[PDB]
């Protein structure tokens, strides 16, 4: 599989904090998805299930008509060595657990994924799920790894046009749904495709430390946003708290050519210090 | 406690059988039943005379009347020949008193 | 007393008020904490260890106090933070149906490690002799139990004792305080503590549309001027008290 | 340099203190 | 689903000691009671002992008191049984049965078996 990449023009703008704002222009410093970035286009037809590294956040999505895309698995070892944070989910049920497993060799789905048991430290099995002609259901999923929370902001939207598979051009925020306070070092990531042989296409982005300018509506929702590290016009609209700059020359930042090596020049004497004489002394003094 | 069970009950596969377990003053305590096939592992059947586990058909039923717990099996076939055991709690002794099961042979 | 269960509690709202609702004649001695200031510190996981210790040996259940039951069955270092309850139940425990229902171990070849169980199947060894798994001289079962008859004095009745251990590790905001309510008053400048926010202002209940998840209501001046009612969902508007400047 | 977000989105980047060799190219004073 | 693996059993001399183990797999080992109940060949069954969801002994028979010791391990999820002073009348298939109900706090004492195993031939001669 030679996985291609699509564009992510304006997608992945979640609510950083929990504060009602009305007609404001805030500038938050959190882990968002950069505008017009490269997002992998893993296609499931004949099917893919990689071990993509969960660095500091991923922007999961799905564009299909069925519900074969349901479930996630997190962890660093995934071989019953360390804990896990699977997000197994199905029709009107959520099987999110913390117990560690070895699955079999690779997840696929019935509880045919995992064949082991251990001490589970959470019981958030709570029922409420996280899930026309060509009204396809796009379901974004932002996962983070904050000190004590998982930050699982997600949402759902319908798309109309039956054009070739591609992220639509339209702003959409991601309201929080579940905030299970489980802390575990997560490095790996895996999606749980429903086998059901008796197809789809999930996108997997990556978050980076950025700086955005979120505009809130009178109703209290984020209608649009502009990055501050994409184009000079964006940095100009960021330094001045506005979305429509006027005619003129504006100061935005200062170029500073960054390094490219770290030279360490210490003396070339090589011996052993006589600390044994002073510290490990036979007779001390007064 | 001490339960009295028939040594062997035979009946043709056209009608129902009569497997009874009685005691001294067993009128309110719960009565459970189990069916063990020869060679295989035991299985649960209608217990407490008011409900059945998942998988047991309507053929099995239980009825308690005063001092006799009867396990009625409907449409007995050749595949139902097994050993039926009846279990009582008897909280007076903090034990689990079993008894000699009946070998139902069609 | 040697085979004790260890229950692991998860995120919840623990109310330390039903502990003193059972039968009388129960102790509430704590170690490092107090029942009046119990719902003030935040703990991640609380472990309950149940055991049937009884007699004149509950007083020596403390860090740095060796006895005859806490020497080879349960050891606690000098860091225990919790309260021990030893209420008596002489109605459903002491029965004539069975005297060997509860067990009791004896001295071992070495001291037990704190917070570790000693499930063992072998027989005690005197040190130099062939045991061969038989009941002979210098080779006997160290699980010497005692009877339970409803005829002894108070010092021999079964005491249901359970300890609680409070740990503090790198964990999110776990169980801390059962709850609180003060029956808020509207349209009057008074102190408020709505979900952490310890501010002073007036409630006016503005008609602003909060999102299902949005709790706070800060403004373009970085000041919280709207909060969601915790118990009965409603949007308030915390406006500061009346103030100004006098001129003579 | 921006004509404004009312006519177009084209912007010109003016560096200060560079001789176009340490960053249509134009070198002013 | 439920896999109650039973280990421990063989030919031992009368008067020795042994340890049988029953490991659970498939369900949670925190809210289900597990009992050991022997079964003589062609001579019915006989309940030996049992433990509830927590570490708790429910009692024994009238001929096994003081000789057998049952224990539970929620860390390893296993029920162990140590036997002492075995005689000629202890040759039976010891079965490890589970419980159906969740054993809520306030109820009545009524335990019944729901799942069965295979048993281990523990012969004493
Ligand atoms: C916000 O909600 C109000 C009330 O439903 C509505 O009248 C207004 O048009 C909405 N504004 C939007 C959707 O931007
Ligand atoms: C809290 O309880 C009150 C009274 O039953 C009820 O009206 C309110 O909706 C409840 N709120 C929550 C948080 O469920
Ligand atoms: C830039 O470099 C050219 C090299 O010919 C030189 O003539 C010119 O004066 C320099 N300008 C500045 C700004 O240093």
């Amino acid at each position: 599989l030679p996985p291609a990449y699509t564009n992510s023009f304006t997608r992945g703008v979640y609510y950083p904090d929990k504060v009602f704002r009305s007609s404001v222009l805030h500038s938050t410093q959190d882990l968002f998805l950069p505008f017009f970035s490269n997002v992998t286009w893993f296609h499931v037809i004949r099917f893919d299930n990689p071990v993509l590294p969960f660095n500091d956040g991923v922007y999961f999505a799905s564009i299909e008509k069925s519900n074969i895309i349901r479930g996630w698995i997190f962890g660093t070892t995934l071989d019953s060595k360390t804990q896990s944070l699977l997000i197994v989910n199905n029709a009107t049920n959520v099987v999110i657990k913390v117990c560690e497993f070895q699955f079999c060799n690779d997840p696929f789905l019935e509880f045919r994924v995992y064949s082991s048991a251990n001490n589970c430290t959470f019981e958030y099995v709570s029922q409420p799920f996280l899930m026309q002609g060509n009204f396809k259901n796009l379901r974004e999923f932002v996962f983070k790894n904050i000190d004590g929370y998982f930050k699982i902001y997600s949402k759902h939207t319908p798309i109309i046009v039956r054009e070739p598979e591609d992220l639509p051009q339209g702003f959409s925020a991601l309201e929080p749904l579940v905030d299970l306070p489980i802390g575990i070092n997560i490095t790996r990531f895996q999606t749980l495709l429903a086998l059901h042989r008796s197809a789809a296409a999930y996108y997997v982005g990556y978050l980076q430390p950025r700086t955005f300018l979120l505009k809130y509506n009178e109703n209290g929702t984020i209608t649009d946003a502009v990055d501050c590290a994409l184009d000079p016009l964006s940095e100009t609209k960021c330094t001045l708290k506005s979305f429509t700059v006027e005619k003129g020359i504006y100061q935005t930042s200062n170029f500073r050519v960054q390094p490219t090596e770290s030279i360490v020049r210490f003396p070339n004497i090589t011996n052993l210090c006589p600390f044994d004489e002073v510290f490990n002394a036979t007779r001390f003094a007064s | 406690y001490e339960l009295t069970q028939p040594p062997s009950v035979s009946v043709a596969p056209g009608q129902t059988a009569r497997i009874t377990c009685g005691g001294n003053n067993i009128g309110s305590k719960s009565v459970h039943w189990y069916q063990q096939k020869p060679g295989q592992a035991p299985v649960l059947v209608v217990y407490d005379d008011s409900d059945r586990p998942s998988g047991i058909p309507e053929r099995f039923s239980g009825s308690n009347s005063g001092n006799t717990a009867t396990l009625t099996i409907s449409r007995v076939e050749a595949g139902d020949e097994a050993d039926y055991y009846c279990q009582v709690w008897d909280s007076r002794s903090d034990r689990v008193v079993f008894g000699g099961g009946t070998k139902l042979t069609a | 007393v040697y085979a004790w269960n260890r229950k692991r509690i998860s995120n919840c709202v623990a109310d330390y008020s039903v502990l003193y609702n059972l039968a009388p004649f129960f102790t509430f001695k704590c170690y490092g904490v107090s029942p009046t200031k119990l719902n003030d510190l935040c703990f991640t996981n609380v472990y309950a260890d149940s055991f049937v210790i009884r007699g004149d040996e509950v007083r020596q259940i403390a860090p740095g106090q060796t006895g005859n039951i806490a020497d080879y069955n349960y050891k606690l270092p000098d860091d225990f933070t919790g309260c021990v309850i030893a209420w008596n139940s002489n109605k459903l425990d002491s029965k004539v149906s069975g005297n060997y229902n509860y067990l009791y171990r004896l001295f071992r070849k070495s001291n037990l490690k704190p917070f570790e169980r000693d499930i063992s199947t072998e027989i005690y060894q005197a040190g130099n002799k062939p045991c061969n798994g038989v009941a002979g001289f210098n080779c006997y079962f160290p699980l010497r139990s005692y009877s339970f008859r409803p005829t002894y004095g108070v010092g021999h009745q079964p005491y249901r004792v359970v300890v609680l251990s409070f740990e503090l590790l790198h964990a999110p905001a776990t169980v801390c305080g059962p709850k609180k309510s003060t029956n808020l008053v509207k349209n009057k400048c008074v102190n408020f503590n709505f979900n952490g926010l310890k501010g002073t202002g007036v409630l006016t209940e503005s008609n602003k549309k909060f999102l299902p998840f949005q709790q706070f209501g800060r403004d373009i001046a970085d000041t919280t001027d709207a909060v969601r009612d915790p118990q009965t969902l409603e949007i308030l508007d915390i406006t500061p008290c009346s103030f100004g400047g006098v001129s003579v | 340099i921006t004509p404004g977000t009312n006519t177009s989105n084209q912007v010109a980047v003016l560096y200060q203190g560079v001789n176009c060799t340490e960053v249509n190219v134009f070198q002013t004073r | 689903e439920v896999q109650l693996v039973e280990s421990g059993g063989g030919l031992v001399q009368p008067g020795r000691s042994l340890r049988l183990s029953c490991a659970a797999s498939g369900f949670t080992f925190d809210d289900y009671a597990i009992h050991w109940v022997r079964q003589a060949p062609g001579k019915g069954l006989e309940w030996v002992s049992g433990i509830t969801w927590n570490s708790g002994t429910i009692g024994y028979a009238d001929s096994v008191k003081g000789r057998f010791t049952i224990s539970r391990d929620n860390a390893k999820n296993s029920l162990y049984l140590q036997m002492n002073s075995l005689r000629a009348e202890d040759t039976a298939l010891y079965y490890c049965a589970k419980h159906h109900q969740i054993a809520v706090a306030g109820d009545a004492e009524d335990y019944y078996f729901d799942y069965w195993g295979q048993g281990t031939l523990v012969t004493v001669s």
